[PDB]
């Protein structure tokens, strides 16, 4: 057998599928499984209380409040606030079961259900590792996890360290490969190969070793960009084969060490570090507990050989001849491998829901790609119109929302429109017509319009399966223009800023320049536009390379004539910054100089002076201090939590008090019980 | 609350935007 041991099977096991299915119930020690059930079941139920918002639950969903809400099919309504607390106390105890291996299968259902639930109830907080979290729960409601180091098996008798059928294990590896090489691929874009999507992370003190040997400009370029591509596309291939399993291993800790500490993404890091052992062989943990000194190997169960187990199947050359599958172990290979083609579609079905596709393709948070795209809002204008009267209106941006992302989707910016147009008449405004302006530059590109800021949004027409017709197309081809707008903004002082803005033929910006704003300027770049002053009402036609100078304090409009895209920048600084600098610069080292031999202007270098000492003081602090602040925060919210909770189950159960004991109980609730 | 704001307060297109930190749409908040 050549390949015997270099893959785990033969070729003459793909041959036929009674052969598979044979091959997908091969019996295999649990215990790897066990242990990656027990510290998901943990990490899910350390992490309900504080990414899932079960600490800010009262604040989402009060009792009368006015809010717009983004679920996926708006058939979905929220229940009161009990009723909310009540199913997240329902998820925290099926986590918990899961966890301690206690009642498997419901206390998974009960996590499953809940948890689904919530997350297709809101598509504002979709992300990469919630979506893992989901599809890990599902597999694992279908898996024996509790064949060992578990509470079943320590009340029953034949769930104590039996088999299980092969499928388990190549479920779980066959999904990290996907993630890991979805994400690989996803990362071969034109941004990332040419280090656009992350230009800073390689300030950080954790890349000071690589900047012995290379550039700054090197070290982002080579180990940020191109390391995370070659990681990403090798991790699944070298943590497969045991003969660089561990060299896979030591850069997969390394890296995923690293990224939990470079950003806040909750526990994915740790999800993913505990999923490497996974690779390994089945019996590991035995070989561990093997290893430890003696005088501890007489406490922990015994370590035997398993018991025979009925999910699995035996074959044998001499132990009988062969079991007839039957409607459990078919039922295994065809849920592996319609699962895995499923995993390994979803990512590319784009070209489907053509309604949720923006400049980025699709909804956010199912495609496994990360950092790939970064967005920069410069101004948002909501104007309406009343129906009635005809008056016009502006709203504040984002005045019933408790999140940010409708700036980038079509069907959630449908949704506000219509959320808006119910709410309005109750600020004694008619049926109204909402226009939307929104100003968005993605990986440092130009600033552009969105969507079409002359469409009604309210009446517009959009599908799921039909590509939305009043989404601004992505101006592609300026692209090149980068290094001269990085050129540009590097060869400029310390107090002034420039803003790049792409317009399209046909539309017009008008701009309020604010009394502050001295010194603003406008140079155009490409094409030709046609500069109007409202006060007097003068037009001024410009060329390439020409440069005007706006007054402060009025309005200017900008109008775009050119049939082709057209680019200029604003020049601005703020002469009132300038000026109060200048005089606090003066009023100090003067002040300074006569000592030496209150107002606000004097508390802003007051406070900024307290803040620096209070860091340097800081930074020369021990972390044990900053350990212990951050050990008394996360304490102080698990006890909100758990008394908010108790307080939602008293009062659904019992029933509803008078409004003083309400009172003193919620007081009660937030007192940081000692510093 | 307050809904409405003025004409000159909503067409301030060059303003301190906000920056509530990277914000990146993998962050937990
Ligand atoms: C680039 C696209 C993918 C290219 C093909 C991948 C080549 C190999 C690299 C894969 C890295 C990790 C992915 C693993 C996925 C599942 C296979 C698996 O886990 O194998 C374990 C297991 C053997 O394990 P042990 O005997 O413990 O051996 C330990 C190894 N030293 O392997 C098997 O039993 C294989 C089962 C037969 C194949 C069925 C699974 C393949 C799933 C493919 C996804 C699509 C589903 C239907 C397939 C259609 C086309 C065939
Ligand atoms: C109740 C009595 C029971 C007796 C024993 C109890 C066991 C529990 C002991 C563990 C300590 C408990 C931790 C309590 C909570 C700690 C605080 C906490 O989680 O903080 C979150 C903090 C991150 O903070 P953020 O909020 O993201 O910070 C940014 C701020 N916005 O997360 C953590 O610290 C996570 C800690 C858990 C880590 C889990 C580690 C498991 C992974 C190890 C895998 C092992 C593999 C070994 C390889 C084998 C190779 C052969
Ligand atoms: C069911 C939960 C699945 C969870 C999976 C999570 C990861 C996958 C992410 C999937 C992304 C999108 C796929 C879902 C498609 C269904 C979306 C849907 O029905 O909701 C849209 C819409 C809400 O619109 P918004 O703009 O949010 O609100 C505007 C009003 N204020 O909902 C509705 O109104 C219901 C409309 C039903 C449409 C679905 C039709 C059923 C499909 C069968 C038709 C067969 C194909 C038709 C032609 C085929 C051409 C390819
Ligand atoms: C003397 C008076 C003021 C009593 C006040 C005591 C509180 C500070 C106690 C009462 C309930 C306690 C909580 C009850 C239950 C839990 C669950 C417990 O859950 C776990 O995560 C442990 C198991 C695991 O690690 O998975 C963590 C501690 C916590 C929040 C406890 C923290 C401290 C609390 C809030
Ligand atoms: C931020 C990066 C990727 C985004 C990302 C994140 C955050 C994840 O959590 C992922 C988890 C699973 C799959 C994909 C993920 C993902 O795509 C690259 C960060 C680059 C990294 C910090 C550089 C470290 C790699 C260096 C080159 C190793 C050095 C080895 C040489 C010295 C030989
Ligand atoms: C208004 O701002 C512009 C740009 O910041 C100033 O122009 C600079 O003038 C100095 C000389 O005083 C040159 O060295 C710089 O190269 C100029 N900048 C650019 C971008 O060309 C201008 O002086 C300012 N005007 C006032 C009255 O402060
Ligand atoms: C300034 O130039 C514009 C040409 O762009 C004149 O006409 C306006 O053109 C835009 C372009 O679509 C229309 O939307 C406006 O309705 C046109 N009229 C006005 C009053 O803006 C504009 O009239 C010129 N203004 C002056 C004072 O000459
Ligand atoms: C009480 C109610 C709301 C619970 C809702 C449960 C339903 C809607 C949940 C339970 C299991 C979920 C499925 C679990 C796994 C996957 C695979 C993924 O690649 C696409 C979505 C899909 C197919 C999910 C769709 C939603 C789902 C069917
Ligand atoms: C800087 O300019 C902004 C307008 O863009 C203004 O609101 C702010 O007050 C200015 N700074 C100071 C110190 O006045």
């Amino acid at each position: 057998s050549r390949i015997g041991k270099l893959l785990g099977f033969e070729w003459t096991d793909l041959s036929s599928w009674r052969r598979l299915v044979t091959l997908l119930n091969r019996p295999t020690d649990p215990a790897s499984l066990a242990v990656f059930r027990f510290l998901f079941g943990f990490l899910m139920v350390l992490d309900i209380p504080q990414e899932r918002g079960l600490s800010s639950l009262d604040r989402k969903y009060l009792d009368g409040l006015d809010v717009c809400r983004f679920p996926l099919l708006d058939a979905l309504r929220p229940l009161p606030l009990d009723w909310m607390y009540l199913v997240y106390t329902i998820m925290f105890l099926g986590a918990l079961g899961m966890m301690l291996g206690l009642c498997y299968r419901i206390s998974c259902v009960l996590f499953l259900l809940p948890y689904w639930y919530v997350f297709l109830l809101d598509k504002t907080s979709w992300n990469n590792h919630s979506y893992l979290y989901g599809l890990l729960a599902f597999q694992l409601t279908f898996m024996d996890a509790n064949h060992y180091w578990s509470v079943d098996g320590l009340l029953n008798a034949h769930r104590r360290n039996a088999h299980v059928p092969l499928w388990n294990y190549a479920v779980l590896r066959g999904q990290i490969f996907i993630v890991y090489f979805i994400a690989g691929v996803k990362k071969l874009d034109a941004d990332w190969v040419e280090g656009y999507s992350m230009e800073y992370l390689s300030r950080h003190w954790l890349f000071s070793p690589f900047k012995l040997l290379l550039s700054e400009e090197l070290t982002s370029l080579l180990v940020v960009h191109w390391g995370g591509l070659l990681l990403d596309l090798s991790a699944g291939f070298l943590l497969f084969f045991d003969v660089s399993r561990s060299i896979g291993l030591f850069f997969v800790s390394y890296f995923h060490c690293m990224n939990s500490q470079l950003f806040s993404i909750g526990m994915f890091s740790y999800v993913m570090l505990a999923s490497s052992p996974l690779f390994c062989s089945p019996e590991w943990p035995r070989k561990l507990v093997s290893y430890c000194p003696r005088r501890l190997q007489q406490l922990l169960p015994l370590k035997a050989a398993p018991q025979p187990s009925v999910s699995c199947v035996y074959k044998r050359s001499r132990g009988k001849s062969g079991q007839k599958p039957g409607l459990r172990h078919q039922l295994g290979a065809a849920f592996t491998l319609l699962y895995l083609l499923e995993q390994l579609f979803l990512p590319y079905s784009h070209f489907l829901t053509q309604g949720y596709n923006n400049w980025t393709n699709g909804l956010y948070g199912y495609s496994w790609d990360m950092m790939v795209h970064s967005r920069s809002h410069q101004h948002v204008k909501i104007t309406y119109r009343d129906g009635r009267t005809g008056e016009l209106g502006y709203l504040n941006p984002g005045v019933f929302t408790q999140s940010r992302r409708w700036k980038d989707h079509a069907d959630m910016l449908k949704q506000y429109a219509t959320c808006l147009s119910r709410l309005l008449p109750k600020y004694n405004v008619t049926e109204p017509q909402i226009y939307f302006d929104i100003w968005v530059s993605i990986n440092d590109r130009f600033q552009q319009r969105i969507f079409d800021p002359r469409v009604d949004i309210v009446q517009a027409a959009w599908s799921p399966f039909q590509r939305t017709s009043w989404v601004q197309p992505l101006l592609m081809d300026l692209s090149p223009w980068r290094a001269k707008l990085q050129e540009i903004k590097s060869s400029l002082d310390n107090h002034t800023e420039v803003v790049f803005i792409a317009d399209f033929p046909g539309l017009h910006l008008e701009n309020f320049v604010s009394e502050d704003l001295g010194n603003t300027s406008i140079q155009l770049l490409q094409g030709e536009v046609t500069v109007e002053l409202v006060a007097e009402q003068k037009n001024q036609t410009l060329r390439e390379g020409e440069k005007m100078q706006l007054p402060a304090g009025e309005y200017h409009k900008v109008y775009t004539t050119s049939p082709s895209p057209s680019c200029y920048m604003y020049v601005y600084v703020n002469t009132t910054e300038l000026a109060l600098e200048q005089d606090l610069a003066y009023l100090q080292e003067l002040k300074e100089k006569v000592e030496n031999g209150p107002t606000p202007l004097v508390q802003t270098f007051l406070r900024r002076q307290q803040r620096l000492q209070e860091i340097e003081r800081r930074r020369n602090t021990p972390f044990h201090e900053r350990f212990f602040r951050f050990l008394l925060r996360k304490l102080y919210v698990f006890r909100r939590s758990f008394l908010m909770t108790c307080i939602s189950l008293r009062n659904l159960i019992l029933g509803r008090p008078s409004l003083e004991q309400l009172a003193q109980e919620v007081t009660y609730a937030n007192l940081r019980p000692f510093e | 609350l307050n809904p409405f704001i003025n004409r000159r307060n909503a067409n301030t297109f060059i303003s301190p935007q906000q920056r509530w930190r990277a914000k990146v749409q993998e962050r937990i908040r």
